[PDB]
């Protein structure tokens, strides 16, 4: 089997710079190397095939070079829609193989998250469990920290986070965090709070409610 | 006619086109080609008569990009000259070396016969030329690997003829250890403008034959060969 | 308009079987080789199998030999992948793909289907429950993936965020879908979230009132 090693694992570059992505082959695949672009949830889109030929409907800022064991894709003038994972693929012999992919983030200026807190619905409590939600909307960079607090007390191991993939139209991220309690425990505390620390915040921002109020 | 210097000139030209077959003494190649058939009766030529030439001519070639053909020489060559990484028999040293040429010796002389040479169907079948072609087609098919493509003239009223050279020697010498699939292309020379010609009885025959050999059979129509290229 | 559309979905017990389909349109199906290409969640692309335009030539990854069977009905414009003895390792989004090359051989893919999630698990199917300003829906406790969440049957797209699901310790997934709107519109617009969890045939619309 031929192993494709895509050399930069990640990339964050601002719009207008050129992206240089590498793909190394264990043995020679000659020119039989193609490039695919995959946006989140979508199927791969063919970019370049057989080293240098770009497929129909592909911008000219996408260009491919190399052969033998060394190949490069070039994104000459980045746009925020270019956010994706890019894979190289060889067809020198069976089986066809892909690289592990390079994910390229598009940079942008720092945006601070909008913090929201959601108490458990009447219907869920009606059932037996309580979920509290904290929503961090449209921030950059992607590093944020959410601390859950219940009546003074920091919480640990009772919450889960989840991050959207970077928006292709404004290069932001959003985070959702669920704090999950028994209803018996939810109803014996008063103030539920979510503490957010992010680079675009000068000081941590706290959103909270009081159960029953 | 002017056969010896033609063989030498072709060999030397092929040396230059391919600096991989630069490692070749063309006087050696001509010596072996000559020692194949000269001073022998032109109806007793065996295949081991040509084996020294075959050894001097064996050639590193991408086995997964071989295009065989039967009764379509011209369009197959047109193809392999646009898809520049695929090769016919006539893109080899020896195929390039002997293409469209005729030759035969005579018993009890060192003289090449320019008077007449045996015809394969009116005289005898083991003449120098036909045996050479049998030999090189055998070796060429024995080199093939992976997916092997054969192009067929779909207006020939036997799209696959058994007694063809492709049918006689090339089909039965593809090695199941290296070849997984043989995929035919049926060229539409205006014949059966609309019908599916891979459904022809001779294509079905070739399907059965190549499947008795543990090799997959595929087939595909090409309706308009012009925009195909 | 070249179209490739895969069919069904898939929760199978380990050792079970199922059949993936793909219907094509907009090209001469039998002029081209096709291939199935898998992708485990969060991992790369691994090619599964290839079939010639006539359906007579086939290639398989060593991972799936003796278990998977690629197949093809040219009169129905359909490509099939039969999967027997499915293992946990076989869990992935399976992708249909078309050969750009004009003949059988090592392929490059110019068109792809949308993908079908195949999940190999001993767990049983459970349907979910569902519950500037921000509002949304909590799609809680379902298995297997995926789930589909639109807003107002498709009219509200701008400012929508459907986060990746999380796998809770119970073994059930949960996700949340949010949308930011002006604070002032909370008395003017109807915000309904439409959730469909196809593996359980659970269509739920919930109308998030302030």
């Amino acid at each position: 089997e031929i192993v494709l090693t895509q050399s930069p694992a990640t990339l964050s570059l601002s719009p207008g710079e050129r992206a240089t992505l590498s793909c190394r082959a264990s043995q020679s695949v000659s020119s039989y190397l193609a490039w695919y672009q995959q946006k989140p949830g979508q199927a791969p889109r063919l970019l370049i095939y057989d080293a240098s030929n770009r497929a129909t409907g592909i911008p000219a800022r996408f260009s491919g070079s190399g052969s033998g064991t060394d190949f490069t894709l070039t994104i000459s003038s980045l746009e925020p829609e270019d956010f994706a994972v890019y894979y190289c693929q060889q067809r020198s012999n069976w089986p066809p193989t892909f690289g592990q992919g390079t994910k390229v983030e598009i940079k942008r200026t720092v945006a601070a998250p909008s913090v929201f807190i959601f108490p458990p619905s009447d219907e869920q409590l009606k059932s037996g469990t309580a979920s509290v939600v904290c929503l961090l909307n449209n921030f950059y960079p992607r590093e944020a920290k959410v601390q859950w607090k219940v009546d003074n007390a920091l919480q640990s191991g009772n919450s889960q986070e989840s991050v959207t993939e970077q928006d292709s139209k404004d290069s932001t991220y959003s985070l959702s965090s669920t704090l999950t309690l028994s209803k018996a425990d939810y109803e014996k505390h008063k103030v539920y709070a979510c503490e957010v620390t992010h680079q675009g915040l000068s000081s941590p921002v706290t959103k909270s409610f009081n159960r029953g109020e | 006619k002017r056969f010896p210097e033609t063989v030498l000139a072709r060999c030397v030209k092929y040396t230059e086109i391919h600096p991989e077959m630069r490692h070749v003494d063309c006087q050696s190649v001509w010596d072996a080609f000559k020692g194949a058939f000269i001073s022998k009766h032109p109806c007793n030529i065996t295949e081991e008569d040509y084996q020294p030439l075959m050894k001097l001519g064996t050639q590193t070639v991408p086995c997964n990009k071989i295009l065989l053909w039967s009764r379509i020489k011209d369009l197959a060559h047109q193809f392999t000259q646009v898809q520049r990484d695929m090769f016919t028999l006539e893109d080899t040293l020896l195929g390039y070396l002997a293409d469209d040429l005729t030759w035969c010796g005579e018993f009890n002389t060192s003289k090449i016969n320019y008077q007449s040479c045996p015809d394969w169907r009116k005289d005898c079948s083991n003449n120098p030329v036909s045996v050479f072609w049998k030999t090189v087609s055998r070796r060429f098919a024995e080199a093939a690997c992976d997916v092997v493509h054969v192009m067929l003239n779909g207006s020939r009223s036997k799209i696959f003829d058994k007694n063809s050279t492709f049918g006689s020697v090339e089909v039965h010498n593809l090695q199941p250890e290296k070849v997984q699939t043989l995929e035919a292309w049926v060229i539409h020379g205006g014949r059966e403008d609309s019908r599916d010609l891979c459904q022809d009885p001779t294509i079905k025959e070739l399907e059965s034959i190549i499947s008795k050999r543990n090799i997959q059979f595929s087939c595909k129509n090409i309706y308009r060969p012009d925009k195909f290229l | 308009e070249v179209q490739l559309l895969e069919s069904g979905g898939g929760l199978v017990q380990p050792g079970g079987s199922l059949r993936l389909s793909c219907a094509v349109s907009g090209f001469t199906f039998n002029s081209f080789a096709m291939s199935w290409v898998r992708q485990a969640p969060g991992k790369g692309l691994e090619w599964v199998s290839a079939i010639s335009g006539s359906g007579g030539g086939t290639y398989y990854a060593d991972s799936v030999k003796g278990r998977f069977t690629i197949s093809r009905d040219n009169s129905k414009n359909t490509l099939y992948l039969q999967m027997n003895s499915l293992r946990a390792e076989d869990t992935a989004v399976y992708f249909c793909a078309k050969d750009k090359i004009l003949w059988f051989g090592e392929p490059v893919f110019d068109y792809w289907g949308q993908g079908t999630l195949v999940t190999v698990s001993s767990a049983s199917t459970k349907g979910p429950s569902v519950f500037t300003a921000a509002l949304g829906c909590l799609v809680k406790d379902y298995f297997p993936e995926p789930v589909t969440v639109s807003w107002n049957s498709g009219a509200l797209t701008s400012g929508v965020h459907t986060f990746p699901a999380v796998l809770q310790s119970s073994g059930l997934y949960s996700l949340s879908s949010v949308v930011t709107v002006p604070s002032s519109s909370l008395g003017t617009q109807t915000y309904i979230c439409n959730v469909n969890h196809k593996p359980s045939n659970t269509k739920v619309d919930k109308r998030v009132e302030p």
